């Protein structure tokens, strides 16, 4: 039997990593060469299938007229079964067909050409803020993701000690003003505009697309959070599993265990055993190829037969994979509004395009400036740990 | 007792989605009689503020508000408002209210498409959800309401993943220019996750959403169980307690509360409330059937908060109480770079006359944050 | 061994105070007077940085001088004063700093920036601060935004309210703010209905013309939910409400009781801790927070003989100025920017055992509709002038959720 035991403690708590990034992972101006072809097909679909009025493509993926319903399907090397796809509007088709081949495209270009043509540290920060003491770019560790191009982490960067605050408020938190040039968003890859951050701790991997909340470009987003730890018995209790020693999965990601990882390391290995590229959506098992059509035709289908497995429990990733035991949690609390004023934006623009002189050449507009505020409003560090009886 | 909370790691069944627009319908049979109220309201409007664009209760400025009155005319009440915003809002509210139950008992025979109009696109776990049974019923204050994944449907919304790729995608669309402006005066829409059979509290657990931002809603499930009976007075039934369930739902504290309220709103006042459910043969209020009722509803919420009814002791607690925690991260949807075949396609499809001035159609993602919901269970010691 | 119990559901309870503080703390129709020459100064050094290609008084520039630091040459660094291109270095290796100097410009030290938009806000905010210690209270709030022009409406439920009903305090920073259910005098009123018909409904015009163009940034609204008897700290708990939007907020009352003295270091009444209480003019209850800026203050009189303006101030004391104490500067630098001194406080401050927390789930929408926007603001203009726009309306519905509150209670056992 166990017994748990809430306990809150007020001191000066380290200050978890805000992985920083942009919904759009490369100005199109830069990545027009490379989807040149795609943009020409993509275009061609609209004015045929809605009749609008005027590193390879791979026409093998086309968009079809399925029974005012349009889709595509992914067939097998033998042609006898098709995984189709059906949509009922023509934007949300269009996003998820040129989301379809942006995920090949991109895989078979070099991983050090693609960190060059993304952000760099400088460009999409303007005005980095933490406890008094102002940062700058070199305070970032890169992070690069094959959705959102390059993230910019806060903490977590190698020989170097935790950043702690020890006196809550706005104002002794981390305060950074991101550059979003809305002007060089892709137009079929990513439909809203702004910027996504994520809490997580240092050893902890962040999942930009699961866990990750979005930031308006126009106005500030102050975050407040709660630290909330749990700890829980692991061997003759829960079972739980702790540091992943239990689990003979080998770990990708090269961080802290968790069931997530476990989960998307099981899928990955299987992946890569049943055909012979993995997943690119996932960082790459070591002696490992990604995925693309040009290369591996027959891949659309085989991870959709994985995938059709995984969910209904067939691979055997969910039997092995157990909880981790001791983890954090951080209670956002999301609050907008408008960052500047009407009197204040005379003098702010002006300013912030004169940090950002080498970046941008042209005054910054209102819609492409986001503030944003990650603090703690309280030291209360709240700590549920479960003791035996 | 013993508090043990541990995590659940099984398939989330995905929570049924209510989703409500900002603007009441107007129904052509009450026509002819919301035009009378709106220009009664417009020279109510045009005497007190000078805004130029018989009824039982006029708005009069005295503060400005409504006189209520019980039957016999004795013991009189004037309900004022600090301003003329709050006070022609609840006052058009109020003669709303009254018209609306005037409505006949019969199912509608006019097929309408209703829902593509405002929903553009449904689609879950990389699954179009547009062709999918649903539940609509109006609500007074908000306008139509589409419950999606309820208990009804056979083929049940399974979360295999979490993250916003394996989740509700929804592209809602508010319109600007609502049919009511004295009474909706709101743009947006409302959504609101509950249990599969639980029914749509709009007032209670509604999230609002605004015009033309991407609104990603990660949803926190939260679970308590304990004991009833010796070790505890929650009840896992609707036996235990006396009150009657009006709602066609499983057994609640707000949903007993409501039902509670309702009774004692039937034996009093004579007349049902309409934001509640009724049974076979009572029906809703009205003035010109019920001579005073406003007046007897004021001094039941008087009585009621109180705890003079005794709703809050009669209604236990269930023992399986469930919740959702609701984070949201905003974004601008249309993007300066997408604007042109984004709108475009609306007006293919959807004929969305597109405005310069306010964007409108609206985008909301709707997924689970964690794939462990904390399950709080009590055992003994 | 105490055992920790869980209840969640909905009760009767009173309704959480709403405190509501503007986003500028006054109005700037009504401090340009008193800002007059420090604006004139600040456009100066905006036009010396942004276009300098394109009298003043040096008297507040040489309180604390904004100074460029040009480090990129490891063998020669040099510090220039602001006051062939004369532009002023923006690279890696540069930087800009505020010269605070102690004793006769003898003892200087240097506040480092990386941008000049933060160093500006920093300086334009030290020298307001130096301008507003200087000025009686009572004459202090009446330059600020009132309750009757803020408060356009008010709607708790079925009972009406309006600017009197809002206890009206001075927050030094955010200036004058109005908690709606306090609890002081009358009674707190208590709410068994969850929805937002009845909850609490407001509508604010937030007047961004009069907001001081240097200093304000933001043109939100504040708004803080804590206890009945609790001193509202906006900085530390707060959000911020859009203009032009409805924010419904649905309010969960999350608690906390410890078990006591023997099992935890918690305190009860709050009169065991050793500093005095700076906040007791206004006879709240004990807060840890309280605490944390009544022994800053009392650190703050301690070294320099003067106490900061953003805190309450001793009788008999007096505020940190610059004809009085010219080394405050200085010295407020030093106790700010010192993890030292903030964990000596922590330890001689203890916390309450019964805390309280309200989980509010924020979600916004656009209140002002084409349809109804005509006539809703020629009410509003009709009532506040016998002005109004999209930038300046605020709409609030706080209310309880489906579950208003849960208890985590420990027992002895
Ligand atoms: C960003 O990184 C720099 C160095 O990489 C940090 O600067 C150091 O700051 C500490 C103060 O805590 C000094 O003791 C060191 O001498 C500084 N070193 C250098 C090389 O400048 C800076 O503090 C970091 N920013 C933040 C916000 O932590
Ligand atoms: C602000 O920056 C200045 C210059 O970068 C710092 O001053 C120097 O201190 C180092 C080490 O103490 C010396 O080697 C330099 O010669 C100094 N330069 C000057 C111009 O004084 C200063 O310490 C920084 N202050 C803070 C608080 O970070
Ligand atoms: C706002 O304040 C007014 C008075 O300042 C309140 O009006 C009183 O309401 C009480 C109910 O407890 C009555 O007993 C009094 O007769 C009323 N006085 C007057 C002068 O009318 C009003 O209830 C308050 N409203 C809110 C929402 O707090
Ligand atoms: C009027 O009716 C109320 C309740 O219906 C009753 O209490 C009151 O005595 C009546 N007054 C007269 C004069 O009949
Ligand atoms: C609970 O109620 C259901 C129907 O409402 C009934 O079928 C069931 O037998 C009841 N269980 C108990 C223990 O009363
Ligand atoms: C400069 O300002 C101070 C106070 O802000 C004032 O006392 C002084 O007279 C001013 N200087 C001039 C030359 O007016
Ligand atoms: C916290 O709960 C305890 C338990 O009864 C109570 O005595 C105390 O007054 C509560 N705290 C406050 C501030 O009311
Ligand atoms: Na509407």
């Amino acid at each position: 039997t166990v017994s748990v035991s809430i306990k809150v403690h007020f001191r000066k708590l380290d200050f978890p990593a805000v992985t920083i990034c942009n919904i759009n992972p490369y100005k199109y101006s830069t990545v027009r060469h490379l989807l040149a072809d795609l943009e020409q097909e993509t275009r061609e679909a609209l004015k045929s299938l809605y009749g609008f009025p005027e590193p390879r493509f791979s026409h093998r993926i086309p968009l079809l007229i399925f029974d005012q319903v349009v889709g595509f399907q992914l067939c097998s090397n033998d042609t006898s079964d098709c995984a189709t796809y059906t949509f009922s509007s023509g934007i949300n088709a269009i996003q998820e067909w040129y989301k379809l081949h942006y995920m090949n495209i991109m895989a078979q270009v070099p991983l050090e050409k693609k960190i060059n043509m993304s952000y760099s540290a400088e460009e999409l920060l303007v005005t980095c803020f933490f406890d008094g003491v102002s940062c700058d770019a070199r305070n970032f560790t890169l992070f690069h993701h094959p959705m959102h191009g390059n993230c910019y982490t806060f903490n977590n960067r190698e020989n170097e000690t935790i950043l702690s605050t020890s006196m809550g408020g706005s104002e002794y938190g981390l305060q950074v003003i991101l550059y979003i040039n809305e002007e060089e968003y892709n137009p079929f890859l990513v439909s809203s505009t702004g910027a996504k951050v994520i809490i997580h701790r240092q050893d902890e991997y962040p999942f930009v697309e699961d866990v990750g909340t979005e930031i308006e470009t126009a106005m500030v987003t102050s975050i407040g959070m709660h630290l909330t730890e749990s700890f829980k018995l692991s061997e003759p209790y829960s079972q739980c599993t702790e540091d992943g020693s239990d689990v003979p999965i080998r770990n990708i990601y090269n961080a802290a265990y968790s069931l997530q990882i476990c989960l998307h390391s099981c899928f990955q290995t299987k992946m890569v055993e049943k055909c012979g590229c993995a997943q690119y959506s996932q960082p790459l098992p070591p002696a490992a190829n990604y995925c693309n059509y040009q290369q591996h035709p027959n891949w659309m289908y085989c991870y959709y037969q994985l995938h059709r497995a995984f969910v209904q429990e067939e691979l055997g990733c969910q039997s092995v994979c157990k909880e981790a035991c001791s983890f954090k949690e951080w209670t956002l609390t999301t609050s907008l509004a408008q960052w500047p004023s009407v009197v204040s934006e005379k003098w702010l623009l002006p300013v912030l395009t004169w940090d950002q002189g080498r970046q941008v050449n042209k005054k910054l507009n209102k819609t492409d400036l986001a503030k944003l505020l990650i603090f703690y409003k309280d030291l209360n560090q709240r700590s549920i740990m479960e003791s035996p009886a | 007792v013993s508090l043990n909370i541990n995590l659940n790691s099984d398939k989330l069944v995905f929570p049924a989605v209510t989703i409500c627009t900002l603007n009441p319908y107007r129904y052509p049979e009450i026509k002819e009689e919301l035009e009378e109220l709106d220009r009664i309201t417009e020279q109510t409007l045009f005497d007190l503020y000078k805004y130029s664009s018989t009824l039982p209760h006029p708005l009069q400025r005295l503060k400005i508000g409504f006189q209520l009155c019980n039957q016999n005319k004795s013991d009189c009440f004037y309900q004022t408002y600090s301003s003329g915003v709050d006070a022609v809002r609840e006052w058009y509210r109020f003669h709303y209210i009254n018209i609306l139950s005037r409505l006949p008992e019969t199912l509608p025979s006019l097929e309408e498409d209703t829902l593509g109009n405002f929903i553009f696109a449904c689609r879950f776990n990389q699954v179009s959800c547009n062709q999918a049974n649903y539940s609509h019923f109006h609500h007074p204050m908000y306008g139509n309401c589409y419950t999606f994944n309820d208990k009804n449907n056979s083929n049940l919304w399974m979360s295999s993943m979490p993250g916003i790729n394996n989740g509700l995608s929804l592209m809602l669309r508010a319109e600007q220019n609502d049919f009511i402006p004295l009474l909706s005066t709101v743009t947006g829409a409302r959504v609101m996750v509950h249990g599969q059979d639980e029914p749509a509290f709009m007032d209670d657990g509604g999230f609002n959403l605004r015009p033309g931002v991407e609104t990603s809603i990660s949803m926190r499930k939260e679970t308590l169980d304990r004991l009833g009976g010796d070790y505890g007075d929650c009840t896992k039934n609707g036996s235990d307690v006396p009150v009657e369930n009006l709602y066609p739902s499983k057994y609640t504290q707000q949903v007993c509360i409501h039902s509670c309220f309702q009774e004692s709103m039937i034996k009093e006042c004579g007349c049902a409330y309409i934001f509640y459910p009724r049974p076979q043969n009572v029906e809703y209020c009205d003035y010109r059937k019920h001579s005073s009722w406003g007046y007897c509803y004021y001094k039941l919420q008087v009585d009621f908060s109180s705890d003079h009814l005794g709703c809050f002791t009669k209604c236990r607690k269930p023992c399986s109480v469930t919740s959702y925690q609701l984070s949201a991260g905003y974004s601008r949807w249309p993007s300066v770079t997408s604007q042109e075949w984004v709108f475009q396609m609306l007006s293919r499809q959807n004929n969305y006359t597109v405005n310069n001035k306010r964007n409108g159609v609206a985008k909301v993602n709707i997924f689970f944050k964690e794939l462990n919901y904390k399950t709080n269970s009590e055992s003994p010691s | 061994e105490v055992s920790v119990s869980l209840s969640v559901g909905f009760k009767t309870m009173d309704f959480p105070a709403v405190t509501i503080c503007n986003a500028s703390p006054f109005k700037y129709s009504k401090i340009k007077h008193l800002l007059k020459d420090l604006d004139e100064l600040m456009e100066a050094v905006l036009e010396r940085i942004l276009a300098p290609e394109l009298n003043l008084n040096f008297s507040i520039w040489n309180h604390t001088p904004l100074v460029l630091i040009d480090e990129r040459n490891p063998h020669h660094p040099m510090v220039l004063d602001l006051f062939a291109s004369e532009k002023i270095c923006n690279a890696h290796g540069c930087k800009m700093a505020m010269r605070l100097c102690s004793l006769n410009r003898t003892q200087c030290t240097f506040r480092n920036f990386t941008s000049a938009t933060q160093a500006l806000t920093e300086w334009y905010i030290l020298q307001a601060t130096n301008i507003f210690a200087q000025v009686p209270q009572q004459e202090l709030v009446e330059m600020s935004y009132p309750g009757e022009q803020m408060i356009l409406a008010c709607l708790f439920g079925a009972e009406p309210c309006n600017y009197r009903n809002f206890t009206s305090i001075f927050y030094p920073h955010y200036g004058n703010c109005y908690i709606f259910n306090w609890g002081m005098t009358e009674k707190a009123l208590p709410s068994a209905n969850p929805g937002t018909e009845f909850g609490l409904k407001l509508i604010l015009d937030i007047g961004q013309e009069d907001y001081v163009p240097f200093l304000a940034s933001t043109a939100g609204v504040r708004l803080m939910l804590h206890e009945q008897r609790s001193y509202p700290f906006i900085r530390d708990e707060g959000i911020y409400a859009m203009s032009g939007t409805e924010t419904s907020i649905g309010v969960l009352v999350d608690k906390l009781q410890r078990m006591g003295e023997p099992y935890s270091p918690c305190t009860v009444n709050g009169s065991e801790v050793p500093v005095q209480n700076f906040y007791s003019d206004y006879n709240t209850t004990y807060s840890i927070q309280a605490c944390l800026r009544s022994c800053f203050q009392d650190h703050m009189i301690r070294n320099c003989n003067c106490g900061h303006y953003l805190y309450p101030l001793p009788r008999g004391e007096k505020y940190c100025n610059n004809r009085d104490f010219p080394d405050w500067a200085h010295c407020y630098s030093d106790l700010q920017m010192s993890v030292a001194q903030r964990e000596t406080c922590i330890g001689m401050c203890k916390e309450s055992c019964n805390d309280t927390q309200y989980k509010m789930t924020i979600s916004m929408a656009d209140w002002p509709s084409e349809a109804s926007e005509d006539w809703i603001f020629h009410v509003l203009s009709q009532e506040r002038d016998q002005t109004l726009s999209r930038k300046g309306i605020v709409k609030l519905n706080i209310y309880f959720q489906e579950f208003n509150y849960r208890t985590i209670e420990e027992s002895a056992a």
